[PDB]
């Protein structure tokens, strides 16, 4: 089962060994970003809509393994373009993917492309998240702020602040994503008084 | 079903497919699509389509099956390069239009070489270029380019800072010419060159202070990033090589006579596998030209002897010698030009005869020439070891030395 | 002979090595304990030095026996690859002095043209 | 050998020949160099009704009685052996071999014979040529001129350090129209002297 | 014997090494350890390069013992040896020079017919496999007609002391053993490559200057065809492609190889 | 005379006796062996002693009489004309006559054959002959029949014949490979079952 | 093992022993020097280098504008050939420990819309990024560039 | 002068540096060719004109020489025929 | 002149190499009257030699004596990028070659003819 997911997922992303030998005299465009896509989506929907509710995320943990597994952040990009328009869509439910991304182990502040791209998509599909999932989130959004150290590099400092904007609309008051009530209580939870 | 299999003999398992297609509107043309197919009960692999932009020449189907032929056996190599996690770039198109090249970044360092000399040699590898040329397309050089060279040679070799080392590699005939024996050689090829800098670095920084003897003594003559021909002797005629081979993990010298002024051989051949084993223990390059100097003067006494007298090697600056088998002297070589000189069978202990045995009897004769009181040794000139070794009338043309064990 | 006195050695030498390692680990047992909390018996103990010279001597009497093996059967295939017998030797020495004035004449013709 | 001179061209018929069989050996040469550019040579079988071809690096080749056929073969074995000529010019000027490759696959795709490839460093290091021959675009030759000499190409801030620059760079082009010599093999040594340490 | 002689030189290089292997196990001990950088690493490092010093002796040892069981006077030694010396020097100095050759150009046939009966019936008397008839049936071109065991039948065409034709056919075919048949073919597909690789093969041996070495050549290169269907071609192992047994046979190598592997 | 190998291969599962040949002859087909005519090879026999008389179409005018280990004659087809002359003198036998009848297909220099010993009306077995015409020498030319049978053959590939026999620098002859005929035959005649 | 055994066993007795080199210092000198005698007688480099090493159509240089002399290297190269010249910059983003994270191309699609020329070199130039292997070189997107760009020529 | 790996590494280093200063040579002779050929297109015309006069006499003298060769075997085979 | 000078400069050290290359296959073919044509032969082989250092000397101080007037230009700058009477004796030489090389092809045509002819007749007699 997670065979089928590993076939489709590999010939998704493929790459040609006999080109940069006669480079592009295959006649042949490789499929460009939206035909793939729609491709991926569709044998991905498939997959799910064959799968039962309680292998719903396991599968989803696979994903997110396998797109942290990767190198290339073009590659990665494309898959979490295919996970986005997975969520919206409908298809998919919107904590899911979200708790299966921050608690990947994988995701370190060292991988900072990977850690750009990943609180990028959490930016995005983070507003369809009920409450108490957006409180959970926060914590765990929080508790992976807290692993930077009091320095880092001068260039990796952007790409990390990436997670400062999904922390700056969650805690948005005109949002109104949670009761912020909720927020503080998180926040004081782990940072409390007389914490920097 | 109307197609033709051009099977690429030079790289295997690569197949050519040209298939030929009715144009329907000119009953009197055809219409060719090319195909790049794969074999590993014969099972293909991939099949990719590949058309696009006196008239038998048909000249698109050569140049796909040239362009072919030139470009597979770059896969290959740089298979083997990803596999081995060496930082390559793609088959590049060069500069001069047609060509291939694999332009590697950076090497695996090295295996048992030092962090300083490592950096030293990262910050002047500056290219390291493979390309493909001869007969059946199966040879590959590597053209290295170092900068800042630490010491130069007496050849004209004395340019701009950028030596140029070519490295060929032709794989067997099997073993297809994308392989991991190619690369490997090429790592050890890059092992030793290093380990060889490591002792062109130290005598580098060793030049500014020299004793001032080894400096009109010997001469560095070329450079070749795998070799070092030092030159010795007072009109530069004998010559030493130093080498690693990967096969032994050794340092090889090899010892010559290029000078119009010398004897019969460099004379130091019969202290070549104690010199050997002397640097293999410590690499260090100005301790051989201090010991070369050192037992030159007496080595060229000892090697005039008649061969009788009998030469046996042993550890440096330790050479015996052995009129017959009964009669035995050792020479002591030291520095400032001095040898000792022991009774030779007898013993440094316990007042025994050794296997040969037959104790020198005379003894005083090499006082004059300035009872088991031979055991201790007697020092010289080197001068005084020439007129005792080199062949004199007597007061034939015999040696005084030999006239003294006769 | 030659063969036979390399034979001979042979065993010797395996017991010069045997005795030369032992000796040496009772040496350094005895140095490291001396050093060491454990106090050893004064004993015997026999020198290393004694033991490395030993080793030393039969290695270059075997070295000697092979050297002088190997030139001497140098010297019988060359001289076989080299009617009265004097003649043969007249003969043989001509060859041999003629071939030397070649060499003497190619000799000084190319060091007196340059160099 | 009347129209085309450049190379050369050579041919000697054998002895006896048959009433269904004959035989030369050609042989292409160049004006001045004769004895190093000997890569190439022929031995044609002119049978009843096709000749057979043999190369001297074992390849044969069976053609028609159509004269075309011959004289496309004979064109590219000429652009041939041009290629194998400057290989063997550099084989005895010391000039060290960087790259050859007797049927190229880059570039414009050409006639009735492929283009031949030569590449050839200069033995002080800096300087290099290359050689591309074909039986309708032929004689594309460039030297590789060395950087800090032409002075025209586009500085970088990135390169903050002297040391590179001394790679051979720019690869400017020659004209082998209006030179000297008479031959393909005169011009090409005549441009290894210009190109060589000036100890005049 | 000359393998007496390599038993006893490798012998004496044997003992050197058992003596230098021995005085740097002992030298080795007495510097002892070195910091490493690490307690683990110098551990490692000393006990890896004592193990290697104490395995060297026991190899060397072991070599000493196998080899057991293997195994106006004075100047004349003295001419004996500078002839070798010049001998050996002279050999290696005119092979890497005219290897390397700078000749350029020439501008700065007649032949007895005896010399070349001679020059064939030295060739001949090496060899032994090989038996070439001499043959004069049109002018003094001649023609000959060597036998290479029960393998081939090679009809070599010369027009002086110069190969120009070969054909070579099999043993069992016809050569028509008389007025010699000069033009015709084996009938067998073998036969014709091998025809095709001779005159390939004599395409490539040619000497300018002197005839005598290229025929040599040539026939050293033809005895190599003795081994013809009991080789395998050294590219792919295979006796059969397409039917043919290996027709190749490198110059300068003589190995063989289907001509398709090129080699 | 060039070294050729024969052999007998059993049809094997269900598969008829002309299926297997169908099937044999396919598998050759498809080496690129080209189809080069059609060949017969006829035999009778004699209670005397035993006589054999066989020949081969690939030889047009020659008919081998072979006498066990004794000699074999290679005569003109008179010879026939003479036996039948001779009959009322000569010994007949009954009805021991085997014929093996198959496809000769050309692969590069190798002529393979394989065909069924039909003894009289009905077929029984399968007779495989490899011949190779540029080899004359024999014996060690073993190596080249083998790699090639085992290329097609496979399975039940012969490990040589005696015809070979003793190591000799001796010529392959027409006559051996009548003789290794001769020992296939009477293995059919006599296999059984 | 045969016949050194006890040397073995004596020195895998005593290491650890702080006073270890003295006891066989002591034992070892004096016979060995008797016999034997005396003693004796900013920018990474592989980027300069990869540019250094680029073809003369490339005029590479670094980026003051966003992020300047901080480690990772963002480039604007250019692109100066008989081809197109459309958009010179292409932002590439060289992280650190260039043998790893290949470098990513940070996309600027504003430049490359309002024209239909453009359109497509993106288009084209995107898949072909696509394709790419992973691990991929800065003169690899400098060579996929260019072919993009003159597929962008060829197919329109 | 008054084992094999000596000789060996001897005539190699001796060869390879005799081969490099000889290519060296021929380099400046091309060069000094190169610039008189460039600069003095007056010299290599008079050596043109030698060396073809050179050609046209070698091809008289084979002509003629081929010529009597026929006249000698003309006469030859005058003689015969004859009965 | 010069430029023909230093042709003949370029023959002598072309030469030279090949004359040491025979001096070195006749050492080599010197196994111990024959002798004395050795001998002799390795002494007219070295005296030509060294005849051939004093005239490659004497060439070598002539090109370097000469250096005409016209040597502003040092190498490298004469490259060509991309970016009288004695005209009228060649034509007249050449004019003369081409007729002469017509009248040969000719000759050797009517040669082949002769040959192939007495060829196809001599093997057709059998
Ligand atoms: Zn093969």
């Amino acid at each position: 089962m997670e065979t089928q997911l590993q076939s489709i997922f590999e010939e998704v992303v493929k790459t040609e060994v006999i080109e940069e030998a006669f480079p592009g005299m295959f006649m042949d465009t490789p499929e460009d970003e939206k035909t793939k896509l729609i491709s991926c989506l569709g044998a991905f929907r498939q997959f799910w809509g064959g799968l039962s509710q309680e292998s719903h995320e396991q599968c989803i943990q696979w994903i997110v393994k396998f797109i942290h597994g990767q190198h290339s952040p073009k590659r990665i990009s494309f898959l979490y373009d295919c996970l986005a328009m997975a969520v919206e869509t409908g298809l998919l439910p919107p904590r899911l993917v979200c708790e299966s991304l921050i608690n990947s182990d994988t995701l370190e502040w060292e991988r900072t492309q990977l850690w750009a791209l990943t609180f990028k998509l959490v930016r995005k599909i983070i507003g369809g998240v009920d409450y108490k999932g957006v409180r959970d989130l926060l914590k765990v959004i929080l508790e992976k702020i807290l692993t930077i150290p009091n320095t880092v590099s001068s260039a990796v400092v952007q790409q990390l602040l990436a997670a400062r904007e999904v922390i700056a609309y969650i805690l948005e008051r005109n949002a109104c994503l949670l009761p912020a009530y909720f927020a503080v209580t998180e926040i004081r939870k782990l940072y409390p008084e007389g914490k920097l | 079903k109307n197609k033709l299999f051009i099977k690429l003999t030079r790289l295997p398992q690569y197949y050519i497919v040209v298939e030929m297609l009715e144009v329907p509107n000119k009953p009197t043309q055809l219409s060719y699509k090319y195909y790049f197919m794969s074999v590993n009960p014969a099972m293909a692999l991939l099949l990719q389509q590949f058309k696009e932009n006196m008239c038998a020449f048909n000249k698109v189907l050569a140049h796909f099956v040239a362009m072919c032929d030139t470009n597979m056996p770059f896969v290959g190599l740089r298979l083997e390069l990803s596999n081995l996690e060496i930082p390559h770039q793609g088959v590049q198109v060069e500069g001069d239009g047609f060509s291939h090249a694999i332009r590697l970044l950076k090497i695996p360092p090295c295996k048992g070489i030092t962090e300083e000399t490592q950096k030293a040699l990262d910050r002047s590898l500056l290219d390291c270029t493979f390309r493909l040329q001869g007969r059946n397309n199966r040879t590959w050089v590597a053209e290295l380019v170092f900068a800042n060279c630490p010491l130069n040679g007496t050849s004209t070799r004395e340019q701009g800072p950028s030596r140029h080392v070519y490295l060929t590699y032709e794989n067997l005939l099997s073993e297809p010419v994308g392989g991991r024996k190619v690369v490997e050689m090429f790592l050890n090829d890059w092992n030793s060159i290093a380990r060889l800098y490591e002792c062109v670095l130290e005598f580098a920084r060793s030049l500014p202070d020299i004793p001032a003897h080894l400096n009109i003594f010997s001469e560095v003559r070329v450079y070749n990033y795998r070799k070092l021909i030092l030159c010795y002797g007072t009109t530069k005629g004998s010559s030493i090589s130093i080498q690693w081979n990967s096969i032994h993990q050794k340092f090889h010298i090899s010892l010559g006579t290029v000078g119009p002024n010398s004897g019969c051989s460099n004379c130091h051949n019969t202290i070549l596998h104690q010199l050997q084993e002397m640097f293999n223990k410590t690499p260090n390059v100005v301790q051989l030209l201090q010991v070369l100097f050192d037992t030159q003067a007496p080595l060229n006494a000892i090697n005039k002897l008649p061969t009788c007298f009998s030469i046996l090697p042993q550890s440096s600056t330790h050479i015996r010698l052995a009129f017959r088998n009964m009669y035995c002297i050792d020479i002591y070589c030291r520095s400032r030009g001095v040898v000792a000189i022991r009774d030779g069978a007898y013993s440094l202990f316990d007042n025994s005869k050794l296997v040969e045995g037959f104790y020198p009897a005379p003894g005083l004769k090499t006082f004059l020439n300035m009872s088991w009181a031979a055991s201790i040794p007697t020092i010289l000139t080197h001068s005084a070891l020439n007129i005792l070794l080199l062949p004199s009338p007597t007061p034939y043309l015999c040696s005084p030395l030999e006239r003294f064990l006769g | 002979d030659p063969v036979q006195r390399y034979k001979m050695l042979i065993p010797q030498l395996k017991e010069s090595l045997q005795t030369l390692m032992k000796v040496a680990a009772q040496n350094l047992i005895q140095n490291t304990n001396i050093d060491n909390g454990q106090k050893s018996s004064d004993g015997p103990i026999q020198r290393f030095d004694k033991c490395l010279e030993e080793f030393y001597a039969l290695c270059d009497q075997l070295e000697l026996c092979l050297r002088l093996a190997h030139e001497c059967l140098s010297q019988s295939c060359d001289s076989a690859k080299h009617l009265p017998y004097p003649q043969y030797l007249a003969v043989i020495k001509a060859q041999i002095s003629c071939a030397k004035d070649i060499h003497t004449a190619l000799l000084d013709c190319a060091n007196k043209v340059t160099g | 050998a009347s129209r085309i001179e450049d190379p050369q061209i050579q041919a000697h018929w054998s002895n006896i020949n048959d009433v269904y069989e004959s035989s030369v050996k050609v042989l292409i040469t160049s004006q001045g160099y004769e004895q190093i550019c000997k890569s190439i040579q022929l031995q044609l079988n002119i049978g009843v009704e096709q000749i057979r071809v043999v190369h001297r690096d074992g390849r044969v080749i069976t053609l028609s009685y159509q004269e075309q056929e011959l004289q496309d073969f004979l064109l590219s074995q000429m652009s041939q052996h041009q290629v194998h000529a400057v290989q063997q010019l550099a084989k005895v000027m010391g000039w060290q071999v960087l790259s050859f490759s007797n049927h190229v696959g880059l570039g414009p795709i050409e006639s009735i014979g492929n283009a031949s490839a030569i590449t050839v460093a200069s033995p002080s290091g800096d300087y290099a040529i290359s050689v591309r021959n074909g039986p309708e675009s032929g004689s594309k030759i460039m030297v590789q001129f060395p950087r800090n000499q032409c002075k025209d190409l586009p500085k970088s801030d990135v390169l903050q350090d002297n040391k590179w620059s001394h790679l051979r760079g720019p690869f400017k082009e020659v004209q082998w129209n209006k030179m000297e010599g008479r031959n393909f093999v005169y011009k090409m040594e005549l441009l290894m002297s210009a190109l060589s340490p000036c100890l005049l | 014997v000359s393998v007496n002689l390599e038993a006893f030189s490798q012998a004496i290089s044997a003992i050197q090494a058992l003596r230098s292997s021995v005085s740097r196990v002992f030298d080795c001990l007495k510097d002892g350890m070195r910091n490493k950088e690490t307690l683990e690493g110098r551990e490692k490092a000393f006990i890896a390069h004592f193990q290697d010093n104490l395995h060297s002796v026991n190899r060397d040892l072991n070599e000493l013992e196998r080899l057991s069981n293997l195994v106006l006077y004075s100047q004349l030694l003295q001419a004996y040896k500078w002839s070798n010396k010049l001998q050996y020097h002279a050999g290696l100095a005119s092979g890497l020079l005219n290897q390397q050759s700078l000749k350029r150009s020439a501008n700065q046939l007649v032949l007895p017919p005896q010399y070349v009966d001679d020059v064939i019936s030295r060739i001949d008397r090496m060899f032994p496999e090989m038996s070439i008839h001499l043959s004069r049936p049109n002018g003094t071109s001649a023609m000959l007609l060597v036998t290479l065991g029960k393998v081939l039948k090679v009809i070599v065409v010369m027009r002086s002391l110069f190969i120009d034709r070969t054909i070579v056919k099999g043993y069992n075919e016809n050569v028509y053993t008389e007025d010699l048949d000069i033009w015709s073919k084996s009938n067998y597909q073998v036969f014709q490559k091998v025809t095709d690789h001779a005159t390939t093969a004599l395409l490539h041996y040619q000497l300018p200057q002197m005839p005598d070495v290229v025929v040599r050549s040539f026939m050293t290169w033809l005895r190599s065809y003795i081994k013809l269907f009991q080789a395998p071609c050294q590219r792919c192992g295979k006796f059969l492609q397409d039917g043919l047994p290996p027709t190749w046979r490198d110059f300068r190598t003589l190995e063989a190889f289907h001509d398709t592997c090129r080699q | 005379m060039g070294v050729t190998c024969v052999s007998q291969m059993p049809v094997a599962e269900g598969k008829s006796v002309q299926q297997t040949v169908e099937l044999l002859t396919r598998k050759l087909e498809m080496l690129g062996a080209e189809k080069q005519g059609t060949f017969c090879v006829d035999c009778e026999t004699y209670h005397t002693k035993l006589m054999y008389v066989m020949h081969n179409s690939e030889y047009p005018l020659s008919c081998f009489a072979l006498f066990e280990n004794g000699p074999c004659l290679i005569a003109d087809t008179n010879f026939d004309v003479l036996m039948v002359k001779l009959k009322g003198f000569f010994q007949s036998a009954k009805a021991s006559k085997i014929e093996t009848r198959g496809t000769r297909y050309q692969y590069c220099d190798f002529l393979v054959k394989v065909g069924t010993v039909t003894m009289g009306p009905s077929a029984r077995g399968i007779s495989v002959e490899v011949e190779y015409g540029p080899c004359v020498v024999a014996s060690d030319c073993w190596s080249l029949l083998l790699e090639f049978l085992q290329s097609f053959l496979g399975s039940h590939t012969p490990g040589a014949p005696a015809v070979f026999g003793n190591r000799h620098d001796a010529v392959y002859g027409p006559a051996d490979t009548m003789v290794q005929y001769m020992e296939l035959f009477n293995k059919i005649r006599k296999q059984q079952q | 093992q045969y016949l050194c055994q006890p040397l073995l066993d004596a020195v895998l007795a005593n290491i650890r022993s702080p006073v270890f080199n003295h006891s066989l210092y002591r034992t070892f000198v004096p016979a060995m020097t008797a016999i034997h005698g005396p003693p004796i007688t900013s920018i990474p480099s592989v980027l300069q280098g990869e540019v250094a090493r680029l073809d003369p159509k490339f005029l590479v240089n670094l980026d003051p504008s966003h992020c300047s002399n901080n480690g990772t290297v963002h480039l604007i190269c250019k692109l100066d050939d008989k081809d197109l010249p459309s958009v010179p910059p292409l932002e590439l983003s060289v992280p650190a420990d260039y043998p790893a994270q290949s470098p990513l191309w940070i996309d600027r699609q504003w430049q490359y819309d309002a024209n239909p020329f453009l359109q497509s070199v993106h288009r084209c130039m995107t898949s072909r990024l696509l394709q790419l292997p992973d691990k991929h070189s800065v003169t690899a997107l400098l060579n996929t560039w260019a072919q993009s760009v003159h597929q962008a020529c060829l197919s329109a | 002068s008054q084992d094999q790996e000596e000789i060996r590494t001897g005539v190699d280093q001796c060869i390879q540096k005799f081969l490099d200063i000889a290519r060296q040579t021929e380099c400046f002779f091309l060069q000094k060719r190169l610039q008189l050929s460039v600069q003095k297109p007056e010299q290599v015309i008079k050596e043109d004109v030698s060396e073809l006069r050179n050609e046209l006499q070698r091809k008289d003298a084979l002509v003629q020489k081929h010529l009597t060769k026929l006249r000698h075997w003309q006469q030859v085979l005058e003689d015969i025929n004859v009965q | 002149n010069t430029a023909s000078l230093c042709r003949i400069g370029q023959e002598t050290v072309q030469d030279i190499v090949y004359r040491t290359m025979e001096i070195f296959q006749l050492l080599r073919n010197m196994q111990l009257g024959t002798y004395q044509d050795r001998l002799t032969k390795l002494q007219d082989n070295l005296r030509q030699l060294s005849v051939l250092f004093r005239k490659l000397r004497l060439v070598y101080d002539k090109c370097n004596e000469n250096c005409g007037g016209m040597d502003p230009i040092p190498v490298e700058q004469l490259i060509p990028y991309v970016e009288s009477e004695e005209r009228r004796e060649i034509a007249e030489v050449n004019k003369k070659l081409k007729q002469k090389n017509q009248q040969l092809k000719q000759i050797m045509d009517q040669l082949r003819n002769l040959i192939w002819d007495i060829n196809a007749m001599l093997a057709m007699r059998n």
